[PDB]
RNA sequence: ACUCGUGAGAGACUGCCCUCGGAGGAAGGUGGGGAUGACGUCAAGUCAUCAUGCCCCUUAUGUCCAGGGCUUCACACAUGCUACAAUGGCCGGUACAAAGGGCUGCGAUGCCGUGAGGUGGAGCGAAUCCUAAAGCCGGUCUCAGUUCGGAUCGGGGUCUGCAACUCGACCCCGUGAAGUCGGAGUCGCUAGUAAUCGCAGAUCAGCAACGCUGCGGUGAAUACGUUCCCG
RNA sequence: CUGGGUUUGACAUGCAGAGAUGUCGCAGGUGGUGCAUGGCUGUCGUC
């Protein structure tokens, strides 16, 4: 099968795509359940509702590291990827619209004589 | 900043409309953006419930007597032209320090009732615009 | 707070254990700080040491709880 | 509405209603109204005046509501300042008892 | 730091609370890493020296 | 009926030079083993300031344990007594199980 | 502060450490073990402990210096493990790092002028691609102190791929002690 | 198989239209951060890490031991936590981290207790065993020096330790002090950064730790510009 | 710092007492001088 990969800020996904009905679920929960938040709800269905075709296709996905906010983007990634292995019609369209980008954001380290990695204390 | 133009931040659009992320933004402290988001979606929600009866329209008209088209600044006062997108910084930064400064309970109905004031232009925002046109327009001979 | 039982160093109880003979007499020196005042000690003097000198301390029921350091305050101030 | 010690809270929940009472404060108003008993949700003004003396006989006996309690704090500091004890020579020269160091920032028991 | 003072630290203490640590070629009171059992400051001139297998620089 | 040949050192390169030491004594007496597995590698942190008053300049000093794990599947008698005997690793633990 | 250590900045890719064995629980008492060895006992000084075992080899430029076996028996008792003793001798104690900084050792020990006795040793060990030598601190006792070094051909220190054999010793005069370095690429 | 741990590798150089933009590629034209500190300044710090020239102490300024003291206190400056409240407090539900540490050690289920703890010892020298909060859905308080705040003080306790009076901190109960965004003036920060929220470690029986050094969660605002000050 | 002991000095070549310690079963010195010095850092400046 179509099996993806997918990772932001250390928050490592699993996807699978079976085609059918419209719906996905989260080690055995719900997207509205996992995902209380507008915000998150829109990002992870990027990459369907742009291409359009959304409801040809469920997920289901494993959920390691991070946070939501991390793992809500991971699956972006993760399903930006898998809609190409359907057929890479898509590709074109999703690299424009820019999910094909993982970001090279992560922490920075925390720096000697420094509290928080950038931040200096006081002076003088 | 010195060298050249750094690149602005890209912005993403429920509603689909950039003044309302936008003005989550400017609403939000603490990096928490959901307790942010919320106060927006109560504010905004009870403008589109009791008086306005429509959501995003309420806000981008009364959006517009906040803008000022003009700002002072000393070179040591020349005023100068405000641009196109700093005009909306100043609109939705003024908002919401205004709603933090009322006296109503909480700000759900804090920032909700200024956007009302800001409809009919009798706002503590809407206050300010004029008071920098005022400063503004006063001087004009400072201006070469 | 010594959870369960109170301390007395052993080299102080003994110097008591021999005015019991005598029912208690005199002022007996004293270098261990750290004793509680068991009410075997009421009615009892003795010399404890200030980091210094040492100070007479006259034993009464209201001492009882208290330790022995207690009576003898090691720095002055007056100023 | 007594209160019993003396002093009637001006009405809100009956949970902290108690807590203006000096023997009591949050947990013991907790122990009170959870055995007397009457929920939490409750007003002082919504009590009847035969539930308020429910109140007073269980509480009365049991632990020091005021002016007992307010001597005994003060009756145990004028024996142990002069009981002579280190931890009262502090309090006749007004300073911290429990082993603060006193050089900088002592200000509640010195003041401005 | 002395010589008589290091040789208190290698005695039998007396009690169990006494045994201190010093460090084994410093001599030094403060700052002796355990498991290295090395001054601070000597740790540094033994792992730039190549002398303790397994520590060397650094970040990251 | 399962021995565990366990690995500690710090140098990787030098782990590499024994995984391959025991590969060529066990299939002697022929086939079996795992073969070496990876195993995450370890990290003790030690932060010195840089003799006296200067807290700021700091170094810090890694220590790196190297850890292999083998698994021989198959015990036999000619195997046990070549495993240990003509097997010398050059300062590596190697723990029997 | 000013230069890092060479030898200590490339542990990674070129330099192996002198003591060459593990342990985990034995860890603080075989450090201890060392320093009694490395205090009691020249260009360089290797270890290979294994249990009731040591190699505790030695580089020297003149080996000779039966005594050997003495010296044995008095490590005998601080370890308290079979000591399987080897000295070696080095090719080039000209070129050596250590042993060029003994050889500068011993020159201004026995009031040799520093800037004669200093050119010798980067003439002669040039005669590797480059040589820096730096002699620090009292020098023929003046009343203020002064460092000046030496070079000849290329010594590049920041490039980690260039092997440099550092060396250090303290010379000690009648009025002090000079600090002698030596960067051999 | 997909992760993930390592071990080999490939992949970015304006290379295809000064620089504006192109096509892929996971990435752009110093990709991100560290490690690195030229020749020298300041007679810059340290004789207290350790060495050491000269001078001094040698019957003590050397050397054990209990005792104190380094923790005082009219004040003054500096660095930092907790706060001054509803983007809250309390309290019931429900859930997502990755770095770590563990042999005189780390310590599970279980029963005792309001709780810090006691009891007892499963497992374990380790990717096996032991070790998130803010958030979201509800409820409740109503702009009050309060259900904000958690200082000070009085009773009692637990735990290591021979011993916690001088001086350990831990959590139960009473008390609830100043404080309503802070004068002149001042610093920190250009993106996974500021701001906030936890977790672990080193030293360590024990802990004055809100310090220090690392890790991950949520996560902004603005850089028109170079005259203006500072280097 | 107040004491209680000791003298080539702790290092190399059970009953008494606060306790060390009893009585029976040349070394050394956190000691002066960093403006005598080595070594090791800070800094101007990652300029
Ligand atoms: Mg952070
Ligand atoms: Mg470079
Ligand atoms: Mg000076
Ligand atoms: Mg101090
Ligand atoms: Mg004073
Ligand atoms: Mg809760
Ligand atoms: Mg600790
Ligand atoms: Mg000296
Ligand atoms: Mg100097």
């Amino acid at each position: 099968p179509i099996q993806t990969v997918g990772r932001r800020k250390e928050a490592v996904v699993r996807v699978r795509l079976v085609p059918g009905t419209g719906q996905f679920n989260l080690d055995g929960r719900t997207l509205e359940n996992y995902f209380p938040n507008k915000v998150h709800q829109q990002l992870i269905k990027a990459p369907l509702v742009t291409v359009d075709r959304v409801d040809q296709f469920d997920i289901y996905a494993h959920l390691d590291g991070g946070g939501p906010s991390g793992q809500a983007g991971a699956l972006r990634l993760a399903i930006a990827r898998a809609l190409i292995l359907v057929q890479p019609e898509d590709r074109p369209a999703l690299k424009k619209a820019g999910f094909l980008t993982r970001d090279p954001r992560a922490i920075e380290r925390k720096k000697y004589g420094l509290k928080k990695a950038r931040k200096a204390p006081q002076y003088s | 900043p010195r060298k050249g133009p750094a690149p602005k931040r890209p912005l993403v659009n429920v509603y689909g409309s950039q003044l309302v992320t936008q003005l989550v933004n400017k609403v939000l402290l603490e990096g928490k953006k959901s307790l942010a988001e919320r106060i927006v979606y109560g504010a905004l929600e009870q403008a589109r419930e009791k008086t306005g009866t429509d959501p995003v329209v309420t806000l981008k008209r009364a959006l517009d007597n906040v803008k000022p088209a003009l700002e002072v600044r000393s070179r040591r006062q020349v005023p100068v032209e405000v641009r196109p997108d700093r005009s909306t910084t100043l609109a939705l930064r003024w908002l919401v320090n205004f709603s933090r400064q009322r006296r109503e309970k909480t700000m759900v109905e804090r920032l909700a009732n200024e956007i009302l004031d800001a409809s009919n232009g009798l706002g503590a925002s809407v206050k300010r615009r004029e008071d920098t046109h005022k400063m503004a327009e006063a001087n004009r001979a400072f201006a070469h | 707070s010594l959870k369960k039982g109170p301390f007395v160093d052993d080299h102080l109880l003994k110097k008591v254990d021999v005015q019991n003979e005598k029912n208690t007499k005199q002022v007996i020196k004293t270098w261990s700080r750290r004793s509680t005042i068991i009410p075997d000690f009421i009615g009892h003097t003795f010399a404890v040491h200030d980091g210094r000198k040492h100070v007479p301390v006259f034993v009464t029921e209201a001492m009882v709880g208290h330790k022995l350091g207690e009576f003898a305050p090691t720095r002055t101030f007056k100023g | 509405a007594r209160l019993v010690g003396v002093d009637l809270p001006r009405d809100k929940r009956m949970e902290i209603a108690l807590t203006y009472i000096y023997g009591i404060g949050r947990t013991r108003s907790n122990e009170i109204l959870a055995a007397t008993g009457i929920d939490k949700n409750m007003r002082t003004k919504d009590l009847t005046d035969d539930q308020v003396t429910v109140l007073r006989d269980y509480i009365e006996g049991n632990l020091k509501v005021e002016g007992d309690l307010r001597r005994e704090v003060q009756a145990d500091i004028r024996r142990k300042i002069e009981i002579g004890c280190y931890q009262g020579l502090r309090h006749r020269r007004g300073l911290p008892v429990r082993g603060q160091r006193t050089k900088t920032n002592a200000r509640t028991r010195k003041g401005p | 730091a002395k010589k008589a003072l290091v040789h208190k630290a290698n005695k039998k203490p007396k009690f169990a609370v006494r045994a201190y640590t010093r460090c084994n070629k410093c001599g030094r009171p403060h700052s002796v890493y355990r498991k290295f059992g090395l001054c601070r400051i000597c740790l540094r001139e033994m792992a730039h020296a190549g002398e303790l297998p397994g520590v060397q620089k650094s970040s990251w | 009926q399962k021995i565990r040949i366990r690995l500690k050192a710090y140098d990787h390169e030098a782990i590499d030079a024994s995984a391959r030491k025991i590969v060529e004594t066990v299939t002697r007496t022929g086939a079996s083993v795992v073969g070496p597995v990876p195993l995450p590698t370890e990290k003790n942190v030690y932060c010195v300031i840089r003799p006296h008053k200067y807290k700021d300049s700091r170094e810090h000093f890694e220590m790196r344990t190297h850890k292999r794990l083998i698994d021989i599947l198959d015990p036999t008698p000619k195997t046990v007594d070549a495993l240990m005997r003509i097997d010398l690793p050059a300062s590596v633990d190697v723990n029997i199980q | 502060g000013q230069k890092i250590n060479p030898h200590g900045f490339r542990l990674g890719i070129t330099t192996e450490w002198k003591s060459r064995w593990y342990a985990d629980k034995q860890y603080k008492d075989y450090v201890k073990e060392d320093v009694a060895i490395r205090k009691l006992l020249i260009a360089d000084v290797e270890i290979e402990r294994t249990r009731d075992r040591v190699r505790v080899d030695i580089h020297t430029a003149r080996p000779g210096i039966t005594e050997a076996d003495r010296i044995r028996a008095d490590l005998e008792k601080l370890t308290g493990k079979q000591v399987q003793l080897n000295i070696l001798e080095v090719k080039n104690p000209e070129s050596q790092a250590q042993l060029v900084a003994q050889g500068v050792a011993e020159q201004l020990s026995n009031r040799v002028a520093f800037r004669r006795a200093m050119r010798k040793a980067i003439q002669s060990a040039m005669r590797v691609k480059g040589i820096r030598v730096q002699c620090s601190g009292r020098l023929g006792g003046a009343e203020m102190s002064r460092s000046e070094f030496y070079r000849e051909g290329r010594v590049p220190l920041h490039t980690l791929r260039a092997d440099i054999d550092y060396g250090l010793y303290e010379a000690k005069t009648t009025f002090g002690r000079i600090g002698v370095k030596v960067w051999i690429y």
